[PDB]
């Protein structure tokens, strides 16, 4: 089960995207939302990430590269990218493969790294964060 | 709505060209439909791109991020499949 705080993050990310008329909800919308998700935010703070700079980089990339739906079309609305779907499925898989059920924003953060052609993964690695850094924080704290 | 349950040198990911390939069965009207529906082209430009697909064998519909390109390709191919046309949509590094 995706926990309450994760569900809140996902639903608000999707709503923001819909209000801006974005054709897609991306892994970058996802990472941007995780910055204010306690579980993922804590993990990133432990990795000494400049969250103000990462926020700006994500916001700039999202508005510049995400196509916007025409003002005259109500047959099709904001959809998740395949990459976004894979990240959620992977986070659930990783948690279940450890014999557990609760999925947090930190588990979703771990799963983002496997989308190697995503800008989100690139930015995380640019900020010196590795998949293992997050997993170590989840398992052992700071 | 969406159901979230059920649905060292470092370089940035590259951009991708989204391409429409020609075939002998897909009607010109459908190719134009696809260009307007999934790429937001007006009738004029959609018609020009359809002719390019027809005469050149292929045509670039747009350039997007790897993530967006992959999704657009799947959406177009799913739409062609639902309408029973062998219209092939692909992608390649820009
Ligand atoms: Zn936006």
């Amino acid at each position: 089960m995706l926990n309450q705080e994760l569900e809140l993050s996902l639903n608000m990310a999707f709503a923001r995207a819909r209000e801006h008329r974005h054709e897609f909800m991306t892994v970058e919308h996802l990472l941007l939302a995780l910055l204010s998700n306690p579980s993922a935010r804590e993990a990133l703070e432990a990795c000494s990430v400049d969250l103000v700079a990462l926020r700006q980089e994500l916001e700039a990339f999202i508005e510049q590269t995400t196509p916007v739906l025409p003002a005259s079309e109500e047959e099709r609305d904001t959809q998740p990218t395949l990459s976004f779907q894979r990240v959620l499925q992977r986070a659930v898989f990783h948690v279940q493969s450890s014999g557990r059920n609760e999925v947090t924003g930190a588990n979703v953060l771990v799963a983002i790294f496997s989308e190697q052609e995503s800008q989100a993964a690139y930015l995380l690695r640019k900020h010196e964060v590795s998949r293992l850094d997050v997993v170590n924080f989840i398992s052992h704290g700071t | 709505w969406l159901d979230f349950d059920q649905l060292d040198a470092l370089k940035p990911p590259s951009m991708y060209k989204v391409i429409l390939v020609n075939d002998d069965y897909t009607p010109m009207e459908f190719v134009i439909d696809v260009l307007q529906k999934f790429f937001s082209y007006d009738v004029e430009r959609a018609t020009q791109l359809m002719l390019a697909v027809h005469y050149q064998g292929k045509a670039i519909c747009g350039v997007f991020t790897a993530e967006v390109a992959e999704t657009k390709v799947a959406m177009v191919n799913k739409y062609a499949r639902e309408n029973e046309h062998p219209l092939l949509c692909t992608l390649e590094k820009a």
